[PDB]
């Protein structure tokens, strides 16, 4: 690329706008693509930028079982051995795989794990030797950290549900959906509240899923929160990641949900999985975030961009007027009453210890 | 159990001369500050181990567990001393235990681990001449351009913290001269980073509330941290804390970890020392100094429930995680000396 | 053989009343384990399970009881191993089982050595009714000659305040009983608030006699500190969401049905009858945000996350 130039503009993008630093640059096409790139990565790469309702957790899976194929189809050159070169190959994958959409925390941590096990294997094992354990090491990483922990959480989460509750979710969290779905099958008596928001109404698909199991549900937009919260008794939240201070990191309205719940004295239950935890720490919801294109706001009506001649459609060419839409915010711990990880129901502030319970397992 | 119940003053002054010398310089403030207390403390203990005769390790434990209790009796408030001690004690028992196991390979004498302890002590020394470098890095993950920072009282750790970010990013800072004690140093700091290309604004120690309205973050460098995460900071720092809490402005602390100590703040009146009133009223108002009560506190205390994030030579951590550093840095028995 | 082990538990109360209840059960379990001619590992754990539950079901399903017993097991089975000599099992059990109760009943003293400096000269303390640990620390403080004086919550419906009052007055320290309705008016006069613990949950919460949370909110709002004395063997796996969701035996706080008929300043004798008093709860819960400090035999814990880390370290 332009190299330091395009890497100096970024550090010039530091001025008045409190979003001057948020990386807007994307690649939604395979135009001018490099050749160091495996096909299945590209499909995944196009999946990220174009899928909308996807990837609270499914990315890490879809990334890993894709990674297997990469290493499977990989073969080391005759000169150097395997571990001396594999990372550089994978490093060239993620670089592309970033310009499609910035990494999640669930993905980033897994990558940080994979690069480790690469550097620790013994050289005696040959290619067909070295590959075979990685898949198991990966297939285990999937079953141990993701799926099982899910089933553990779903059990533990459904545990503290009581017959007669009225519980509230917000924008289709595949984890929390599995909870309510599991809750119905055990015969728990309750009903659910679904809060949707603009732009891409990620919540209606949760309405579909829940209704296809016969669940008394209620669909109201976020701006009506002050109303419906009186009905609610419990609040469940599936997060993108939890922070070292104990803050919950999820999509835009995740804060207001926790806020009014507190000021209405209902609990905020954060269902998140352990590997999503991060030693990262941030105070305001603007230091580290990820942007969605503001064009999607032009859609005035209740559908994805289609027959929506918004009066803003020319904002890209109207000075002093620029739209935006974060898709992640930072909710402080004072509102979160509890996080439920496969290590059990823990106080959100108890996160960073759990991370330290891994560096012991890993040397 | 002080050393006087184990060795006599002359013997202490003979075999361990730098100890009594340091004890003199301690209660007399010839040495001062947390850092300078720490470095001199270990250097003393280095010579101690370098010039001592013993056999068992249990007796060696009882020795260091005694001088410290005496050394901490000198000027306890500078907790930096005792923190170095308890670190060594664990550094012994776990080094002993790790060496009590290699010898248990198949045997089923026991000393002269001297130079290792010295090599372990030197590892502590070289670690200190580094905290700033280890801390000034995490800045770029918080301070951003056009941000507005407030900070009081010439904390060296905080200085290099900002000056690092100011090398690449440009932003503003408000400095409140920690009057009366941190007056001189604070102005120097302001003058210093002013040359580092960062909008510097020196204020009175009292205009804190006025500007907290438009302050993004606040940054503080303490003198010590106690077992409950409470902060023993230099004079006049509860204002900015309470000023921040009233404005929802977050509070961050950039401190090395050696200042952390598990002493529990039972009574603060036994913690906050008091310096000379000369620092706030001249000797001349003879009528006043005879007719009133003048006081000048050296330190200030803020409770932990007001801090939002700590910055350490290890990383950023919330206060609720602080304990898990102590158990990973100290041993529970060495809380009380 | 070993039967009605509750009487062993019970005779301990006559053998010693100054020890609490859970220590007696432990003292009985080891006694049960002592005279247990067993042959398999499963037999041992099958006994104490079908033993402790019989012990559990016999006493109100009390927390501190159910705390220790469940903790006792998940301690003994921790560093358990079988190698050659089967007698090593019963050997390792009772030997370590004795070590537990040994460390156990000594906890209530270890706390005093930590809590006594928390009282300053001329300080003013506040305590919600009787509380074992609260007594010892104050006494072990008063022994060291320190001037102070405390109020005492009468602690309805337990009425344990008068008992706490005398036991303090009996140890020559000034007292002044306070009805549970007027604690707030006294807060400005206090310098420290100290209550006992009847149970501790995961999130740092507090299970103590009703009205315990009634105080901590005041201490919060009146900007006064709040300390609670808890023994390690009172931790529990329970995790209540709000300040209400706790298992409770009888139905609580129900109403009546007034069909259209007609049945009909120190007023000291128009009080709620025993029946309607029963409808009231006996326990409240203090969320961790109000506990400035939690003192245990393991030390003082203010993180309320280390509460859990030390907790996990208990449940093997």
């Amino acid at each position: 690329t332009d190299a330091n130039l395009q890497e100096k503009k970024i550090f010039e993008e530091k001025q008045v706008s409190i979003f001057s630093h948020l990386d807007w640059r994307r690649r939604r096409t395979t135009e001018n693509i490099p050749k160091d790139i495996h096909p299945a990565v590209i499909r995944l790469g196009l999946k990220l930028a174009n899928y909308k309702i996807f990837g609270s957790n499914q990315r890490c899976i879809d990334l890993l079982k894709t990674f297997k194929i990469v290493i499977q189809d990989y073969q080391t050159p005759y000169g150097t051995t395997l571990s001396r070169h594999l990372t550089t190959h994978i490093n060239s994958q993620i670089a592309y795989l970033v310009s499609t959409r910035p990494l999640s925390i669930s993905m980033g941590n897994a990558i940080r794990f994979l690069k480790l096990e690469i550097s620790v294997l013994d050289i005696d094992l040959t290619d067909d030797e070295g590959k075979e354990l990685l898949l198991e090491k990966i297939d285990s990483y999937i079953r141990d950290r993701i799926i099982i922990a899910g089933q553990v959480i779903v059990q533990a989460a459904t545990e503290k549900i009581q017959d007669g509750d009225v519980i509230l979710t917000y924008l289709h969290s595949s984890t929390v959906n599995d909870v309510l779905i599991h809750a119905k099958n055990v015969g728990k008596k309750f009903r659910v509240v679904v809060v949707d928001s603009r732009p891409e109404f990620e919540g209606r698909v949760c309405l579909k899923l829940l209704t296809e199991h016969g669940i008394e549900c209620t669909y109201v937009m976020i701006s009506a929160l002050s109303y419906i919260m009186q009905e609610v008794t419990k609040i469940f939240l599936g997060g993108h990641a939890m922070l070292s201070n104990g803050a919950l990191y999820s999509r835009a309205g995740t804060s207001l949900i926790s806020l009014l719940g507190h000021e209405s004295n209902v609990p905020v239950i954060a269902c998140c999985e352990s590997y999503k935890f991060t030693e990262r720490i941030q105070l305001d919801s603007l230091v580290y975030n990820e942007l969605a294109p503001g064009d999607q706001l032009v859609n005035m009506g209740v559908d994805d961009f289609e027959e929506k001649p918004g009066v803003l459609a020319n904002w890209k060419s109207v000075k002093n007027l620029k739209l935006l839409s974060l898709k992640y915010d930072v909710t402080p711990p004072r509102l979160i009453t509890v996080c439920v990880c496969e290590m059990g129901l823990l106080p959100s502030t108890s996160v960073p210890a759990i991370i330290n319970e891994f560096k012991q397992v890993y040397a | 159990g002080p050393i006087s119940e184990f060795m006599s003053t002359i013997n202490v002054e003979h075999t361990y001369p730098a100890v009594s010398s340091l004890i003199a310089d301690l209660k007399s403030r010839k040495v001062q500050g947390p850092f300078a207390v720490a470095v001199e403390t270990a250097l003393v203990m280095r010579q101690v181990i370098s010039q001592t005769r013993w056999s068992t390790v249990d007796q060696l434990i009882d020795t260091v567990r005694a001088v410290g209790s005496t050394l901490v009796k000198a000027q306890p408030t500078e907790f930096s001393c005792g923190n170095i001690i308890r670190r060594i004690l664990r550094l012994i028992r776990e080094e002993y235990q790790e060496l009590l196991k290699t010898a248990d390979e198949n045997e089923k004498g026991g000393m002269d681990m001297r130079a290792v302890i010295i090599s372990g002590i030197q590892d502590v020394i070289d670690e200190l001449d580094k905290i700033n470098t280890d801390i000034e890095v995490q800045s770029m993950d918080h301070l951003h351009s056009n941000e507005i920072i407030l900070t009081q009282g010439c904390s060296k750790t905080v200085e290099a913290f900002l000056r690092f970010a100011a090398k690449k990013r440009k932003f503003s800072v408000i400095v409140a001269e920690g009057f009366p004690n941190n007056q001189k140093g604070s102005h120097a700091m302001a003058k210093r980073l002013a040359q580092a290309g960062i909008d510097t604004t020196v204020i009175s120690d009292a205009t804190i509330f006025a500007i907290m309205s438009r302050v993004n973050k606040v940054i503080l460098g303490t003198h010590a941290i106690l077992g409950n995460g409470g902060l023993v900071t230099y004079s006049g720092a509860q204002l900015v804390a309470q000023a921040a809490r009233h404005h929802a402005t977050p509070v961050v602390v950039c401190s090395g970890i050696y200042k952390l100590s598990p002493v529990y703040p039972y009574d603060l009146e036994s913690i906050i020392q008091l310096s000379s009133p000369d620092k706030i009223m001249s000797f001349n108002e003879g009528d006043l100094i005879s007719r009133a009560e003048i006081l000048n506190p050296y330190y200030d205390y803020i409770p932990p429930d007001l801090v939002d994030l700590f910055i350490t030579n290890l990383g950023g951590y919330p206060p609720s995680y602080l304990y898990r550093i102590m158990n990973d840095t100290y041993d529970a028995s060495d809380t009380i000396l | 053989g070993e039967f009605d082990i509750v009487q062993v538990y019970k005779k301990f109360l006559q053998d010693d009343p100054e020890i609490t209840m859970p220590v007696a059960a432990i003292e009985a379990l080891v006694q049960l384990l002592s005279r247990s001619q067993a042959k398999t590992i499963s037999e041992f754990m099958d006994i104490l399970q079908n033993g402790s539950n019989t012990l559990k079901e016999g006493v109100q399903n009390n927390i501190s009881l159910s705390a220790g017993c469940d903790i006792f097991q998940r301690f003994v089975t921790r560093s358990l191993h079988d190698v050659g000599d089967f007698e090593q099992c019963k050997r390792h059990l009772v030997e370590n089982g004795k070590l537990f109760i040994q460390r156990a009943r000594a906890c209530r003293q270890r706390i005093a050595h930590l809590g006594y400096p928390l009282i300053r000269d001329g300080s003013v303390i506040l305590t919600h009714g009787f509380s074992r640990g609260v007594a010892a620390v104050l006494l072990a403080a008063a022994k060291r000659h320190v001037r102070f004086k405390v109020f005492v919550t009468e602690s309805r419906p337990s009425g344990s305040g008068c008992l706490m009052t005398r036991t303090l007055k009996n140890a020559c320290i000034p007292t002044c009983m306070v009805l549970d309705s007027a604690v707030s008016f006294t807060m400005n006069r206090v310098d420290l608030v100290l209550v006992g613990a009847e149970g501790v949950v995961e999130n740092g919460g507090l299970i103590n006699q009703i009205g315990t949370f009634q105080l901590a909110v005041f201490a919060k709002h009146a900007h006064k500190p709040f300390y609670a004395v808890a023994e390690s063997h009172k931790f529990v796996r329970m995790f209540p969401l709000s300040q209400y969701d706790i298992p409770f035996s009888r139905p609580i706080l129900e109403f009546d049905d007034p069909s259209p008929e007609t049945v009909h300043a120190i007023h000291n004798e128009l009080i709620m009858n025993e029946e309607q008093i029963r409808n009231n709860p006996t326990l409240d819960v203090t969320p961790p945000e109000f506990v400035s400090g939690l003192i245990t035999d393991l030390g003082i814990i203010d993180s309320k996350s280390g509460v859990s880390e030390e907790l996990i370290k208990l449940y093997l």
